[PDB]
């Protein structure tokens, strides 16, 4: 509304505009934990 | 000619899905692409916190409306998707 125009639906893509939160948004250190067979 | 960053979204996800989707069906370990080693990175850390699996994370928060959406099309129960079957199998 300042002038770019709405900027929530208008997000220039990067190529890694997901990507980037999945490994940069890492709560900590990636934990590897296996489980036990659960599956 | 719709193309847009709408379809860019569309894409962005895709190519989260064609590595989240692979990543969590193929459970090698040693797979060869990289966006699987850290998607797994990304899944083997999901599930190692708890608070995060509830959507603690916006990881989770935003992995789990992404599964939202592929789980819901995914009208079968994959299987090795975590989500899906808290979504489908409860």
């Amino acid at each position: 509304m300042e002038e770019p125009q709405s900027d929530p639906s208008v997000e220039p893509p990067l190529s890694q505009e997901t990507f980037s939160d999945l490994w940069k948004l890492l709560p900590e250190n990636n934990v590897l934990s296996p489980l036990p067979s659960q599956a | 000619a719709t193309q847009s960053p709408g379809d860019s979204r569309r894409l962005s996800i895709q190519r989260a899905i064609q590595s989240l989707v692979h990543a969590a069906q193929c459970r090698n370990a040693n797979c060869s692409l990289p966006s699987c080693q850290k998607m797994k990175r990304v899944v083997q850390h999901t599930k190692g916190c708890k608070r995060k699996t509830n959507g603690g994370c916006p990881i989770c928060k935003q992995l789990i409306a992404l599964a939202a959406y592929h789980a819901k099309h995914c009208q079968e129960n994959k299987c090795p998707v975590p989500f899906c079957l808290n979504i489908k199998q409860k």
